[PDB]
RNA sequence: CCGAAGCUUCGGCUUCGGCAGGAGAGGUA
């Protein structure tokens, strides 16, 4: 599109996030399950050995795992199946 | 009883919309059909 | 055709509190923004002095009455807010008002320290009948702007000190008027006429010069490139 | 709240009670303005909620029969000439006579000028009869209004709904530390303050002998001396301040009935509930959008709208089956740093600044006979502060009445001073109402040609569609009264000033005028006075003949392209302040039967998530937000703690359990002899009691 | 009976249900709200609640 | 965005702050951090700026009459004790600023945060779910600012003068920047017609076809415009590829522009565009000179003559009755019929006296607020009033509110002013019981599948033909035929097909059908669905809130009851 | 008026009153 | 007195002739004192040169269409008023453009009068197609700001000296927005975000560098009535 | 669940101390 850069909570633009999914009800579960995997990785890396995968994209200074999950979704680095 | 099930739904969806259109409120007909659909879902037994 | 006549300032005195300043010939348009730059710097950032706490002897809070005075303490406080004080030292100075017996307490009864001068020797502070005395200890300080009351038990003070609101601005009213010269032969210019009215602590030509230092030092983080 | 509310409470006619009606049974015919209310009940002053029409106010001239029927006076007219004989008539006797109207032209002798007059016939039928049938006449134009409605200038230019709100909102104003009377008034304010009873008047004639801040001594002519005391900083029923001040000198001569001391909302004997402020009617960058108000910072730096509020706290010392509670400074559980503002008796000392969670009195409870002492101390509640201004201790041994079972009582009074801020409610006498949207520096404000900033900015989009144009007339007359005027009569009195009195042809700066409620200043008079006003220090007239002035922009410096309306208006401060409405909570106390959070602001309670708010959640499709909102934030006793631990440790939030209210419902159903059970996929009822 | 008892006339519906020995399957919005479960609409339905997400093979290999 | 007080965000976000405080080595234990937070030590005002970053909250106002009564924002720390709300959400919240209060709620888990950020964000909910019309639209002050800016005033400063002999065009500008530089000097007015060379603005359709033909590569292609400066500065707010408008911005025109943008562009440029329309509206509202004074409420010029004529016509009827001819109702009826024509002659004299640059006229003529009935009441005459029973009083109110009513006129004016307020208060308790009854019956209707492959349907009128042979579009066609799925193909004169089975009915399909001689159409409706439980997505049609087909799992049942219940307090006629 | 000591508030009224409240 | 926090200027080069300067943190209220006066000093004080009159041949009267060229006189003026010229002289000079033949006369044909230069010699002035000749005599003088046509009255010497407008300013569009920042527990601070767009003869950075030298000597006439005045010191750089 | 006090191996252990329901009236949106 011809929009200016989004700021804050409106990044990434949702009109492109909705092109990777079937509806807006599956995006919620997609993002909310990747965020939980990232948080488990963060809280299990400092203790022992785990099986999950860390952030596939470079994080910021203090970024919420939900933002990293949405950025991973927007970059076409994940895949999902529907029940 | 005189006309049939299909004409009661037109009479209802029209008599309800006249009241709202008199004062200038715009509501789609698909919103009243959902509620009218639930008013005609049962059958009365004459003889069993 | 480009002009060369550099702007020139010139003052005229109408009283000892009011003055006017003419600044011709500016460029067509640059006549209202210079006036507003100086009015917005003259009514905010001029340093001065103001009272910041009182201490009567016998009173503890500000919601009470002294015996023999016809006002409560909140009216002596709301009448000690129109005192024009001056100072030269950067440290609190303690004044002293001690009057007794029938009469009327004014501002000429405050024996000042050495560096403080009261500029209103004829204001009202209270009325006394033959049964009361007023012993106050005012603390004067210097600053800039309007600072609200500095709380008591958040500054390490006792139980008799009454904080007070302090307004430190020595300026009263400022306005401007532009007289435009819109002739043909495209030879246009402007002319600003500022009017500055100060209370009584600062002459109308020392306030324009404190705003001229502030503005000659804030428009200098721009010519740092060239 | 203020003297007007107290006076109005005592003049109320209520249609409910033990023997009347109900708020639910009452229909639509008992809440109507009957044609027989003319002169007996006020049609404007009434509540706005579910009690609309069920509560009313008595009129100024009304009086009650020895039977219980309200009367009203009339002037008898005979042979077309109005006499001066007053007769009181009940509603059942005035429907057989033709009663004229108060606003009727009357000559010097007393004959009607107009050939035909507007009268009131039998069944409240209004007609235009030729003036030869009239039998009675009204006594005054304000016969049909109450005491609060008769205080609105230019009432006949306002719609009924806005005048209703203005009369209702005049009783919610708070007293301020300094009072000042209106520039434009009505004349009812002098006898509405003496009759209310919050002033001090002299019962006899004499000279003043001694005056102080709390007593006045008057020497009578016969020899007797009488002294009057004052209430300094007393707390009213609603937490406001009731302060009386003397307004006499030490040698003045005083006549019987003269006001000697002021009161809460009084200025020199007349009621004054607000302040005079300079107004501009214009939109400004959207900060006064949709009924918001923009203020100046000079109203905070100069204490124009500031009020004092007082609070009261108590505690009781009683006996116990294990001993006797005692008030003392010695507490073996807390440190000595927080016990420094207490005296040798366990109470705070006068003049100490308390804060939230601070200590007021120190009391301990024995547990039986040492180390049997427990701690139960009265502390300042959440979000309170202020100095301590008084302590009242009652004891049993000094011969004082006390409830049986208690030994000592103590009360502590705490006072604070509140300035104006964002969120506070302002109002006028005409229905204007809004909260403060912004407070601006005085250099950021539009200013007149001589450099005078304006004090308040009001929007122009709300006036035309609500039909309260009395406020614009008020601003025009207020500007004319503030500046002062003078009518030229070199070539005789002008045509527009023919009916003006001779004392209104010239006025001084800061003059006070009066426009009665239904007979006041016309519009020819205002339009003619707007072009006669005096100049200022320099010979300039800032506001032209239309009442409009050219203002400068304080942020950019350029003049505004069109003239703007300027004037003075009377603004009151309403008792709906934002400091008493802010609240927040994360966790706190819970209930007992159903273990949900408590309710209310005093108990640190939560906010209801009602039924209508669940429908929005279900229509959005949000199935997880609702589940979390209903289980782990309200009732799940075991999940609340695990959620808190997970949040603190940074882990993932756990899975919700089952709410407790469901189990309470099941035990309720089982107690009515109902065999309700929760089955599984293959029968075998689940226990549903935990324990394992 | 759970959805009808909470609308109106609690006593009548409870008495009739008690006499008839009715059974509730807890398959509606109101009942699932009352007992504390996920409503069967929006994100609470089976298709969306059982989504499995894992990183793609190429991204996993790269990192 | 919203604005949240510091002392409220501190209490709402306590555990997140305690965790962050312990993590950054500012404390030792959880109890130490708890005490430090509760004591408001100066170390907690920096962690509570990255703790609340990108953490949404929910704002709610009661009563919640529809979906948009709850929305999710992103908090910002402000100074004060009040919450700051955007001007464009007041229509959805139904919130003025004279004392309202709202509540805040905080999502905790990942699913709740994702739902708030995706499903409930305010910038995602712009279209109304009951009619599909935009809700976040300019209103009140913004409408006046944008109507003042885009207005052409003939004979203004620096307009185009087609002169010859003495001097040339004198008023042609080579760029908008030059026009702005000229307007900063006073030579040119914003609302004066000029000719300006435009480069980065897309020409209208006809100009583009005449000049460029194949396509207009607008990044660098220059044309000529005959417009004003305000229209150029207005069109510089719309997206890049939007063709030039050149019209005066009445409220209807703004609504049309917004609807077109919403239906043809992504949902982020619309949210970015409304925010910059609001800025210009607010900026130009304060420089438009709208103000109220008692010398702007002009009275009718010749009013006493009109009234005297229509008073003689009444005294004849009165004389007649005095002797005898009519009973009583004939009298009252003829008096009503004289005093119902006098108010219309006064009205039509008032609508010819007032000039068109009056502040009172341009507030009702721009669509901001108000009617002309109020303007006639304020400056003309009030007219006939009603008694408590509900019948007109044969005597009128001849004085406007600008001259002031008398005692009797003011008293008889309150009979109808009290009834409205009592009926208003009473009819707010009979529409929330209707809503509660409607929600419960239709609470089990949910979209369950995508298509039932049924063949039934209903018949829709879709315009009728006049005797001459010209079709008349049905007045109610936006709410009966738009946004539906066809059931059978539309054929005409035994010819080809224009649209096919299973296609949404937008305006292009409607006009294509109408321009081929088709009136009756067969659509697919929810009344004739074959699904056992719930409904299917194809039969329901298109969702009004989003503008595409419905989603499997939506709750079409609650939206239908919250679309029929809110519109109800605004319903009272007799 | 009719009260011993009161501020002088001039009035615009044109009608006289035969009764006191 | 000290300021507490010293402001700092930072740039953000967008294109080659456009930038975005940011100045923060500014004490509450000083964002509107520095905005309008920087915009006006930028758009009406920097000197420059521009065309002030033309004298196209063949136009004794009616200024409609000139023989040979494919454009009306108004398009010739619009194309001969967007010329970025500069001159190092004092009094009016004179330039000439004489191209004869089928082609496209461009700005690379005005022979420079040894001292004045044309910095954009790639612009299209007209398209001489029907085998003719164009002869234009321009007068380029110096100045400041936007001066509207100086309508003369030579009445003889002005046989056809069409007067044009003169955009002497080297800056073309300035806009400013004041935001808000946080310094500690006190919000309501300020941040100025200018946006200067210039021509091809000055760089966007010498503008906010030569517009801070005509304002540090205009507000320097005030700080000389009393040199010791107790202002507000900003501190060392 | 919170506070006070001890042991404390740093996971925690021990002693003591501690609660929140109805009716009526007025008001704001
Ligand atoms: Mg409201
Ligand atoms: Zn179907």
């Amino acid at each position: 599109g011809g929009y200016d850069t989004p700021l804050g909570i409106t990044n990434p633009p949702i009109d492109e996030l909705l092109d990777r999914v079937s509806s807006k009800y599956a995006l919620v579960i997609y993002a909310a399950k990747r965020a939980r995997q990232i948080n488990d990785y963060y809280n299990q890396l400092g203790e022992g050995i785990l099986e999950y995968v860390g952030p596939l994209v470079e994080p910021g200074l203090q970024e919420k795992p939900l933002s990293i999950a949405l950025r991973e979704i927007h970059a076409d680095l994940l895949e999902h199946t529907e029940g | 009883r005189v006309q049939g099930p299909r004409e009661v739904q037109i009479h209802l969806v029209r008599e309800v919309q006249e009241v709202y259109r008199a004062q200038g409120v715009s509501i789609h007909d698909k919103h009243i059909e959902v509620i009218v659909r639930q008013m005609l879902r049962r059958v009365t037994i004459i003889d069993s | 055709m480009l002009i060369s006549q550099r702007p020139t300032l010139s003052e005229d005195v109408l009283t000892d509190n009011r003055s006017q300043f003419v600044i011709e010939p500016l460029e067509p348009g640059f006549g209202y923004t210079l006036g507003n730059s100086l009015r917005r710097t003259l009514l905010s950032s001029i340093p001065g002095a103001a009272v910041t706490s009182i201490r009567i002897d016998g009173v503890l809070h500000e919601f009470t009455t002294v015996p023999g005075v016809k006002e409560d303490v909140t009216e002596i406080i709301l009448n000690l807010k129109s005192l024009v004080v001056s100072s030269e030292e950067d440290e609190p100075v303690t004044m002293y008002l001690r009057k007794q017996g029938p009469g009327e307490v004014t501002a000429g009864d405050i024996v000042p320290p050495a560096g403080v001068t009261v500029h209103n020797p004829g204001m009202h502070i209270a009325t006394l009948n033959d049964k009361g005395k007023l012993e106050v200890e005012l603390v004067v300080e210097r600053g800039r702007g309007y600072v609200p009351a500095v709380q008591n038990r958040a500054s390490g003070a006792e139980i008799g000190r009454i904080p007070v609101d302090s307004i430190y601005s020595p300026v009263l009213k400022v306005t401007y008027k532009v007289d435009a010269t819109r002739v043909e032969q495209r030879t246009d210019f402007d002319k600003l006429i500022l009017d500055v009215e100060t209370k009584n602590s600062i002459s109308p030509r020392d306030a324009l010069a404190s705003a001229g230092k502030t503005l000659v030092e804030l428009f200098g983080l721009a010519r740092e490139l060239n | 709240n203020n003297p007007l509310s107290g006076l109005t409470h005592k003049r109320r006619l209520s249609a409910l009670g033990p023997g009347g009606l109900s708020r639910e049974r009452a229909g639509l015919e008992v809440r109507d303005v009957h044609p027989s209310h003319y002169g007996r009940m006020c049609p404007i002053e009434t509540p706005e909620g579910p009690n609309i029409g069920l509560i009313g106010s008595l009129s100024v001239y009304a009086r009650v029969n020895p039977f219980g029927f309200i009367e009203t006076p009339y002037r008898k007219v005979v042979d077309g000439v109005v006499s001066d004989e007053i007769v009181y008539l009940t509603a059942d006797e005035e429907d057989r006579h033709v009663v004229a109207q108060a606003n009727s032209p009357i000559d010097a002798d007393g004959r009607f000028v107009e050939p035909r007059v507007l009268v009131r016939r039998k069944a409240g039928e209004v007609e235009y009869v030729p003036s030869s049938e009239v039998d009675y006449m009204d006594v005054s134009p304000r016969q049909m209004v109450s005491v609060a409605t008769a205080m609105i200038p230019f009432l006949e230019h306002d719609d009924a709904n806005r005048a209703l709100m203005g009369a209702n909102m005049q009783r919610q104003a708070v007293p301020l530390v300094r009072s000042e009377a209106p520039l434009v008034g009505t004349g009812m304010e002098l006898r509405a303050a003496i009759d209310a009873g919050d002033v001090v008047v002299a019962e006899e004639s004499g000279v003043i002998e001694e005056v102080s801040a709390d007593y006045i001594t008057v020497m009578h002519d016969n020899g007797t001396r009488r002294t009057y005391r004052m209430r300094k900083f007393a707390r009213s029923n609603h937490g406001t301040c009731a302060n009386q001040c003397p307004i006499v000198d030490a040698g003045d001569r005083v006549e019987a009935g003269q006001v000697i001391a002021d009161g809460p909302c009084t200025d020199d004997g007349e009621m004054a509930l607000g302040k005079n402020l300079l107004v501009a009617i214009m939109p400004w960058e959207g900060h006064n959008y949709e009924d918001a108000i923009i203020l100046s910072n000079r109203l905070v730096e100069e204490d124009v709208l500031t009020s004092i509020h007082i609070e009261e706290h108590e505690i009781d010392a009683r006996d116990t089956k294990l001993g006797a509670e005692e008030i003392t400074r010695d507490i073996p559980n807390i440190s000595d740093e927080v016990l420094a503002d207490l005296d040798e008796r366990g109470i705070v000392r006068i003049g100490a600044e308390v804060r939230d969670g601070d200590i007021l009195v120190g009391k301990v409870t024995p547990k039986g006979e040492a180390r049997e002492v427990r701690d139960t101390s009265l502390k300042v509640p959440h979000g309170e502060s202020g100095k301590v201004i008084g302590i009242r201790v009652f004891s049993r041994e000094d011969e004082d009445e006390l409830p049986a079972g208690v030994n000592e009582l103590v009360r502590v009074y705490v006072a604070q001073k509140r300035k104006i801020s964002d969120g506070d409610k302002l109002a006028g006498r005409h229905g204007n109402k809004g909260v403060i949207g912004k407070i601006l520096p005085v250099e950021d404000m539009p200013f007149l040609a001589d450099g005078t900033p304006v004090d308040i900015i009001l929007n122009t989009h709300g006036v035309p569609r609500r039909m309260n144009i009395g406020q614009i007339l008020e601003t025009h007359l207020g500007w004319c009264a503030h500046s002062g005027w003078k009518v030229d009569a070199a070539k005789g009195v002008p045509d527009w000033a023919a009916r003006l009195p001779d004392e209104l042809l010239e006025a001084q700066p800061n003059a006070i005028v009066s426009t009665p409620v239904f007979d006041g200043a016309q519009e020819a008079e205002l339009q003619g006075l707007l072009s006669c006003t005096l100049p200022n220090r320099d010979g300039d007239v800032l506001v032209d003949a239309d009442g409009k002035a050219m203002l400068f922009d304080g942020r950019s410096g350029e003049p505004f392209p069109y003239p703007v309306t300027v004037g003075y208006m009377y603004i009151m401060k309403l008792h709906h302040l934002v400091d008493d409405k802010i609240h927040a909570r994360s966790t706190g106390p819970y209930s007992m039967i159903t273990q949900q959070p408590l309710g209310g602001k005093a108990q640190f309670g939560g906010q209801r998530f009602g039924e209508m708010e669940c429908w929005a959640m279900q229509a959005y499709g949000a199935a997880y937000t609702l589940q979390e909102l209903l289980t782990i934030k309200s009732d799940d006793t075991v999940g609340r703690v695990k959620v808190y631990e997970a949040i603190v440790k940074g882990e993932n939030i756990p899975e919700p359990g089952i709410p407790e209210s469901f189990k309470v419902l099941l035990k309720e159903l089982q107690s009515l002899c109902l065999n309700v059970e929760v089955l599984s996929s293959d029968g075998a009822a689940i226990e549903l009691r935990e324990g394992e | 009976w759970l959805s009808a008892a909470s609308f109106q006339e609690t006593t009548r519906v409870l008495t009739d249900a008690a006499i008839n020995c009715r059974s509730d399957k807890l398959n509606g919005l109101k009942e699932n709200v009352i007992i504390g479960k996920l409503i069967p609409a929006g994100t609470g339905i089976n298709r969306y609640r059982n989504i499995a997400v894992q990183p793609t093979e190429e991204a996993r290999a790269a990192a | 965005q919203c604005g949240l007080p510091k002392l409220m965000a501190l209490e709402l976000f306590k555990p997140f702050v305690m965790k962050r405080l312990v993590d950054l080595n500012h404390a030792q234990n959880i109890k130490s951090a708890k005490r430090m937070v509760e004591r408001q030590r100066p170390q907690v005002w920096d962690v509570l700026e990255e703790v609340i970053a990108e953490h949404p909250v929910l704002l709610n106002r009661a009563p919640t009459l529809h979906r948009l009564g709850i929305q999710a924002f992103e908090p910002m720390l402000v100074e004060g004790k009040a919450i700051q709300l955007h001007p464009l959400v007041c229509e959805a919240f139904n919130a003025d600023f004279d004392g309202d209060q709202m509540a805040v709620h905080l999502p905790l888990s990942a699913e709740a945060q994702a739902e708030a950020r995706i499903l409930m964000l305010s910038s995602n909910n712009i279209l109304s779910p009951a009619s599909g019309r935009p809700l976040a639209m300019p209103r009140l002050d913004m409408v006046t600012g944008l109507y003042y800016l885009t207005t052409e005033v003939p004979g203004d400063t620096g307009e185009y003068q087609p002169a010859s002999g003495d001097h040339p065009e004198t008023g042609v500008y080579s760029s908008p920047a030059e026009a702005i530089m000229a307007a900063d000097r006073g030579v040119l007015s914003v609302r004066a017609k000029i000719k300006v060379r435009l480069t980065q603005l897309r020409p209208p359709v006809e100009i583009e076809a005449e000049l460029f033909g194949h396509s207009g590569w607008q990044p660098g292609d220059a044309w000529m415009a005959e417009t004003t400066l305000g229209r150029v500065m207005f069109n510089e707010l719309l997206p890049l590829g939007y063709p030039f408008v050149n019209k005066q911005m009445h409220k209807k025109v703004q609504a049309a522009i917004i609807n077109d943008l919403a239906e043809r562009y992504p949902m982020i440029v619309v949210a970015q565009t409304v925010d910059k329309l609001k800025d210009a509206g607010f900026y130009w509202a304060t420089r438009s000179g709208v103000t109220v004074s008692m010398a702007d409420v002009l009275v009718p010029p010749r009013k006493k003559e009109i009234l005297d004529h229509y008073e003689e016509r009444a005294d004849k009827v009165e004389k007649q009755f005095q002797r005898g001819a009519l009973n009583h109702d004939e009298r009252n009826e003829a008096l009503v019929e004289i005093w119902k024509e006098a108010t219309d002659e006064v009205g039509q004299a008032l609508r010819e006296h007032y000039p068109d640059d009056n502040p009172i006229i341009t507030i009702v003529d721009s669509g901001a607020t108000g009617n002309f009935t109020q303007t006639r009441t304020l400056a003309g005459m009030k007219g006939l009033v009603t008694n408590p029973k509900g019948e007109f009083i044969p005597r009128p109110v001849k004085s406007s509110f600008r001259e002031g009513l008398t005692v009797l006129e003011y008293f008889i004016n309150t009979h109808g002013a009290r009834k409205g307020l009592a009926d208003t208060a009473l009819r707010t308790a009979d529409s929330g019981y209707l809503t509660r009854r409607l929600v419960d019956v239709s609470q089990d209707v949910i979209v369950r599948e995508h298509d039932c492959q049924t063949e039934r349907g209903i018949v829709v009128e879709l315009a009728e033909r006049a005797p001459d042979g010209t079709l008349i579009r049905d007045p109610y066609i936006e709410t009966s035929a738009y946004a539906r799925t066809l059931g059978t193909d539309a054929v005409d004169e035994a010819g080809n097909v224009i649209v096919e089975r299973g296609q949404d009915l937008g305006d292009p399909e409607i006009d294509a059908l109408l321009a081929a001689g088709i009136t009756q159409v067969k659509v697919r409706s929810v009344l004739t669905c074959a699904t056992s439980t719930g409904v299917c997505a194809t039969c329901y049609g298109r969702s009004m809130a989003t503008g595409k087909l419905v989603d499997i799992g939506e709750a079409v049942g609650i939206v239908a009851a919250q679309s029929i219940g809110e519109p109800g307090t605004q319903l009272t006629m007799r | 008026n009719s009260v011993p000591g009161a501020p002088n508030r001039v009035s615009f009224a044109k009608l006289r009153e035969p009764l006191e409240v």
